[PDB]
């Protein structure tokens, strides 16, 4: 149930398809900013994570395969330590951006922090924040094991 | 006509009115909530119009910030006019123009405003208190710098609400007449390329000023007079076209507008000697004298070597010694113009500003009630049946020699809703939608269809480019009969050169190098009129300021007492209307002189006011 | 020349005209103000999974998860499963889509709670990587 | 000589089957105006006369030659050209509307749009026009600073993702901020009726707070706070204050 404006702009859009006209260029030409670049990035985390809930969730129940062995699968694979916490930072970054931004957006919503410096500075932030917190939440884990193998008590 | 053919689309409407800027709009109003079956052709979307771009204010005596009367105003017009204004015209304006800004504060105009939640008024050049024995008045009404802009939106807004139709960018070629009767208008739809006629019952001409005539203006891209042209080829007679309006402050490289409305909140000019020597041109009134006064003190200076900057050819305009909040809360627009365009931080730094050209006083020759005449010695004024014309383009004459500033957004709205207000009461149901005679519009046509294929060796761009120049040079601040001569001539001969014409783009769609083409004719139409009608004019009068003849000539010497004067005959003095008829293939142009109104339309409600000379 | 067609009236939006009959009062104001408290009380929830695991609250991402993908595919949906696009009932089937992913994620994750490691093991497990 | 260099986004409905197309031109800056506009106008009036486009004003104030410049919708008319010479400049028409011919978009669902706003003056007790100034104090209308300066030049519109996929059912930010303007102006009486008219998951609530409206304004204006302001009262977190009472002696 549309708007009559709603239903007019339906027509508008077949009266311009029958025309033939194109369509003028935007995504391939638009300059990347850091207004629509962390849109876009809070959509893709949004639903990458989604995407993997779905794949986890419905993957595994469906597949033989249960969550146990496809870790120690990929631990018998005994791949390089560093590369395993880059897999774990690459994992953390979308929880935690994602929520930081969602707070800023939540404000966007309210009318708060709407003037292109506040913009910008909450653009960095967010992205910055998200960076320490993801991480933080990998290093502090190996700096407490490496702690467990050398050290005293 | 001949070499490719045309689609052609007919419509009928009780009235037809060309041009949705702020007369456009306010007749559009008027006529669309009265019943009228409506059309409004524009070439452009109404918003872009040249109203948009007003910046200082519109007057009207509403005493927001002093005690008031309409007919100071009113008196402050004639004076303005140097007596070449019609008195009934300008008392109709001075008489509404209370109701008339009110309606528009109604409409949801957002008026700045006074701390008692009245609508702001400024000062403004050449307005007085008490019959121009008081001081300067404050009846300049604003939304800050953005008035036009405002008032264009405001009434774009509200006339959605009155059910016009609209003919957006419709390029409107020539009106249709019938043996004396405008019975609609023909006009090219740019966005596929057909071609409409629209009957009508009435038409409005609402087409705005021809300010591109000349090669440095503040006026739009699209102020190419087409209206006067329109008129022109329909066989009647344009007025006072040589009274072309210099704005004190055009900037200097670009001709980008400053508000004379920065002079009102407090700015003055300055010369390379660091003078406000606008107190040696005009001591009273000062920076705030009439326009046409303040840019010949301007012109001087320069001429007589105290002219600034690295050639000493323009002058500056100084806002820094006035408060900041000031100049961001009342005159923000330009505070950004003036970045943009010329570098300068209004705060600090003084703006470099040249008079420029910037309203057209002339236009197509009305009655008070903005019905086109006709005029002769012996018939008198003869009122050309369905047709009215409002705005720049007309002539009622409300301004005369001299336009005051902000009485032209006020003159666009008055006799705009009048328009509206007339028609309604002459127009009966009686009437019915007039039938086009056999071929009607076939002339435009082939006109269209020769501009368009037009493969001689002369691309516009440069035709025009150089007639801009021949009139910068020919017909500005101070013109002389032998240089104006000089300039007949030289304009004459490109008008020859319309034949030698190039175009290039010859599809029927979004073609503006053809309506560009179009444009040039009806500019050239606009410009030789205008310079043969002030090469003729042997007297310096408001805006025209011939160097050889530097006295107002009037039927007296206004100068001396009256009593023991011999009235000198109507053919020996200049103060009357030019008129000039010309023939547009030709090119060839004559002359008539009209009387000006002198008389109000009341006695009792206001005196006329007769000839003084004119000082400030 | 001159031998023509009658005109029609341009395409255009008469608001007057289109404000008759017109009432629908088919409020989405307070659906919009729940989503928006719904994530911000989320806000503290991700972190307390952080630091609490469990099967209980397994169960509240499982269930908080579930409903705010729910409003947020449906919003992705919208905007790149247009009728102008994919045409009606293509458009149709994409939002009846949206749905359909709502409830397998939700089945799945139900699964994975009940017969898997669940949620916060999971990722308690890939960490001890 | 500094020759610039420009590529500019070409279409032609006359061609049989046309199709869009970048052509480049040189423009000799030492013979050119210092704005995007002046080098298409020299372009038009010296090297190819059958490019289009839309100009009008000087200053920037009509709004008609919106477009993209650099990556960037902005106003022709008052954009620098870059002096980088050894850079080119590209230019398209305003992303993802339906283009006419060359750099000319068709503009009508916009102003439609516009139109649906009902953007005039609505009273409850109907007033008798002309005769008496409505009361407004200076905090009132100064609430309208930032909204009543738009020039429609729909350069935010053109911006917005949201309204590139959805522009038939989403409003955008261009006539959301007009909206906005009408609903807190203390002299209109209408402000619950312009919100019903938006109410539905679309016409404003489509608004994902990408930020490119305001960042993307050539007049410096904040249709993003507007529509967040309008999230608000559609959610009624907020209300239109009444309007301060008209004085005595007024
Ligand atoms: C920069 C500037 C600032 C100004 N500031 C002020 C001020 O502060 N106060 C004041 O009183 N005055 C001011 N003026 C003067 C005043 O703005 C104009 O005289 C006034 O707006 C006249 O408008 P109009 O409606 O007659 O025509 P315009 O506003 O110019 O509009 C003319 C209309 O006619 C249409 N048209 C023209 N030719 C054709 C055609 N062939 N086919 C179809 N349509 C056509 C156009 O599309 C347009 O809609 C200013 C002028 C300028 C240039
Ligand atoms: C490719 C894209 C794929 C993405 C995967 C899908 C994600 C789905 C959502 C998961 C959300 C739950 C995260 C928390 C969690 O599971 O426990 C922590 C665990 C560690 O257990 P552990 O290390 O064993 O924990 C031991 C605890 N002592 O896993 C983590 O380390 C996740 C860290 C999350 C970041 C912290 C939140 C940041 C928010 C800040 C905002 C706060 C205030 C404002
Ligand atoms: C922990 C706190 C979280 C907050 C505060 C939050 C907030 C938000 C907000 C405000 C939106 C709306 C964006 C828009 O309308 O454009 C959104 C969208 C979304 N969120 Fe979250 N979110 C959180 C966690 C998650 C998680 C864990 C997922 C996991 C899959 C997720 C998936 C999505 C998706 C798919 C969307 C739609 C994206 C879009 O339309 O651009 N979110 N989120
Ligand atoms: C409104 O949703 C969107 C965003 N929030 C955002 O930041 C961006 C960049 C986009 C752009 C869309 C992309 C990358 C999907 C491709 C869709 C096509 C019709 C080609 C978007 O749609
Ligand atoms: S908001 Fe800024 S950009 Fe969008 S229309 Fe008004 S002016 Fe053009
Ligand atoms: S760019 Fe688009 S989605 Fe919202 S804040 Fe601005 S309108
Ligand atoms: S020509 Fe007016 S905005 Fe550029």
């Amino acid at each position: 149930e549309k708007t009559p404006i709603q239903v007019w702009g339906w027509d508008y859009l077949m009266r311009q398809r029958a025309l033939k006209r194109p369509i003028a260029p935007h995504l391939t030409i638009y300059k990347p900013q850091m207004t629509w670049m962390v849109s876009g990035l809070h959509r893709v985390t949004g639903c990458a994570m989604a995407g993997t809930l779905l794949i986890g969730g419905v993957g595994f129940s469906v597949l033989p395969l249960d969550f146990t062995t496809f870790v120690e699968f990929i631990r018998g694979l005994g791949i390089p330590w560093v590369i395993l916490d880059t897999f774990k930072f690459i994992i953390a970054f979308p929880i935690a951006f994602h929520t930081l931004n969602g707070i800023r957006f939540i404000g966007f919503d309210m009318a708060k922090g709407t003037d292109i410096p506040s913009i910008y500075r909450g653009a960095y932030l967010v992205l910055g924040l998200a960076a320490l917190i993801s991480l933080a939440v990998v290093v502090y884990p190996r700096w407490e094991r490496h702690k467990k193998a050398t050290l005293p008590t | 006509s001949n070499i490719a053919q045309y689609k052609v689309i007919d419509h009928a409407y009780d009235v037809v009115i060309i041009g949705a800027g702020g007369a456009g709009l306010r007749a559009a109003m008027g006529l669309g909530e009265a019943g009228f079956k409506t059309a409004v052709v524009t070439k452009m979307f109404p918003t872009r119009s040249h109203t948009t771009a007003a910046q200082g204010g519109i007057n009207a005596a509403l005493g927001s910030m002093n005690p008031d009367d309409w007919k100071w105003h009113f008196y402050d017009t004639v004076k303005g006019s140097d007596w070449l204004g019609d008195q009934n015209a300008m008392h109709y304006l001075t008489r509404n123009a209370v109701e008339a800004v009110t309606e528009l504060e109604n409409f949801g105009m957002p008026f700045s405003r006074t701390p008692e939640g009245k609508i702001y008024q400024r000062s403004f050049g050449g307005q007085s208190n008490n019959y121009g024995k008081g001081g300067v008045a404050k009846r300049t009404c604003c939304v800050a710098d953005r008035t036009g802009h405002s008032m264009l939106h405001t009434l774009y807004g509200n006339s959605l609400r009155c059910h016009c139709t609209f003919f957006i960018e419709y390029f409107a070629l020539d009106l249709l007449m019938d043996k004396g009767r405008c019975v609609g208008v023909i006009a090219l739809c740019l966005e596929d390329g057909t071609i409409h006629r629209f009957r009508s019952k009435r038409t409005i001409v609402a087409t705005g000023g021809y300010g591109r005539a000349y090669f440095s203006c503040t006026t739009a891209h699209m102020n190419t007079g087409d209206g006067t042209a329109l008129a022109t080829r329909a066989g009647i007679a344009l007025e006072d076209l040589e009274f072309i309006q210099f704005h004190p402050t055009g900037i200097y490289g670009v001709g980008c507008l400053i508000t004379e409305g920065s002079r009102g909140e407090g700015g003055f000019l300055v010369n390379s000697e660091g003078e406000r020597f606008m107190e040696r041109y005009a001591p009273k009134a000062k920076d705030l004298a009439s326009r046409d006064v303040v840019s010949r003190a301007e012109t001087i200076e320069i001429m007589e070597g105290r002219g600034v900057g690295p050639e000493k050819d323009h002058i500056y305009l100084q806002l820094h010694h006035l408060p900041a909040e000031q100049l961001h809360q009342r005159l923000p627009g330009i505070s950004e113009t003036a970045k943009i365009f010329a570098g300068v931080d209004v705060t600090k730094e003084p703006i470099p500003v040249i008079p420029t050209v910037h309203y057209n006083m002339g236009g197509i020759p009305t009655n008070y009630k903005a019905q086109v005449i006709k005029y002769t010695k012996e018939g008198g004024d003869k009122i050309v049946p369905g047709l009215y014309a409002c705005g720049e383009c007309a002539c009622h004459s409300v301004h005369g020699a001299n336009r005051l500033g902000a009485n032209s957004l006020l003159d666009a709205v008055v006799f705009g809703r009048a328009c509206s207000i007339n028609i309604k009461e002459e127009l009966k149901p009686d009437e019915k939608i007039p039938e086009l005679p056999e071929g009607a519009g076939e002339e435009s046509i082939a006109n269209l269809d020769a501009v368009r294929y037009a493969n001689g060796d002369v691309p516009t761009a440069e035709l025009r480019l150089t007639m801009q120049k021949t009139m910068q040079k020919h017909a500005g601040v101070f013109r002389r009969g032998d240089i104006l001569a000089e300039g007949v001539k030289k304009m004459m001969d490109l008008f020859k050169e319309l034949k030698r014409l190039k175009t290039t783009d010859r599809s029927l769609i979004w073609n503006s190098d053809l309506t560009e083409s179009l444009e040039l004719q009806n500019l050239m139409l606009n410009a030789t009129q205008t310079i043969v009608a002030a090469e003729n004019r042997k007297e310096s009068r408001g805006a025209h300021a011939r160097d050889d003849f530097p006295k107002r000539e009037d039927e007296y010497d206004y100068s001396k007492p009256i009593e023991g004067q011999t009235k000198r005959p109507f053919e020996k003095h200049w103060r009357k209307h030019t008129l000039t008829k010309q023939d547009p293939r030709t090119g060839h142009i004559t002359l008539d002189y009209r009387p000006v109104i002198d008389k109000t339309l009341d006695p009792a409600e206001v005196d006329w006011i007769p000839p003084i000379i004119r000082s400030y | 020349t001159s031998a023509a067609v009658t005109g029609a009236a341009p395409p255009q939006f008469d608001p007057i005209a289109a404000e008759k009959g017109f009432k629908p009062l088919h409020s989405h104001g307070t659906l919009f103000k729940i989503e928006r408290y719904f994530a911000a009380a989320m806000v503290p929830l991700i972190p307390a999974a952080y630091f609490i695991h469990g099967r209980e609250m397994d169960l509240c991402l499982a269930l908080a998860l579930t409903l705010h993908v729910h409003w947020g595919v449906w919003g992705v949906v919208n905007d790149y499963g247009r009728p102008f696009v994919l045409g009606d009932t293509l458009a149709a089937a994409v939002r009846v889509g949206a749905y359909i992913f709502t409830a397998c994620l939700l089945a799945g994750l139900l699964y994975f709670n009940e017969h898997d490691v669940g949620l916060t093991r999971a990722f308690e497990m890939v960490w001890e990587l | 000589k500094r020759i610039k260099t420009f590529e500019i986004y070409r279409f032609n409905p006359e061609e049989p089957g046309a199709k869009p197309k970048l052509q480049k031109f040189d423009v000799d800056l030492d013979k050119c105006g210092t704005m995007v506009l002046d080098a298409l106008i020299k372009i038009k009036n010296e090297v190819d006369p059958t490019l289009t486009f839309r100009r009008s004003c000087r200053e920037g104030i009509c709004g008609s030659c919106a477009m993209n410049i650099a990556g960037e919708n902005t106003l022709a008319c008052i954009c620098n050209i870059d002096q980088n010479t050894s850079k080119t400049t590209k230019i398209y028409p305003l992303p993802h509307m339906f283009v006419i011919k060359d750099l000319v978009p068709d503009m009508n669902l916009f102003y439609a749009q516009y139109a649906s706003i009902q953007p005039w003056l609505q009273k409850k007790t109907k007033i008798n026009l002309g005769e008496k100034q409505q009361y407004q104090s200076i905090k009132e209308q100064e609430k309208l600073d930032g909204l009543y300066e738009c020039i429609l030049c729909a350069c935010c519109s053109a911006s917005c993702p949201s309204y590139w996929w959805n522009a038939d059912k989403y409003l955008g930010p261009a006539v959301l901020m007009q909206a906005y303007r009408w609903i807190i102006d203390s002299r209109d009486d209408s402000a619950a009726e312009r919100l019903a008219r938006m109410q539905d998951g679309f016409s404003a609530f489509k608004c994902h707070t990408i930020m490119n409206c305001t960042k993307t304004c050539p007049k410096h204006l904040n249709p993003a706070r507007a529509i967040g302001e309008i999230k608000m009262l559609l959610t009624k977190m907020k209300t239109k204050p009444a309007p301060l009472p008209t004085p005595a002696n007024f």
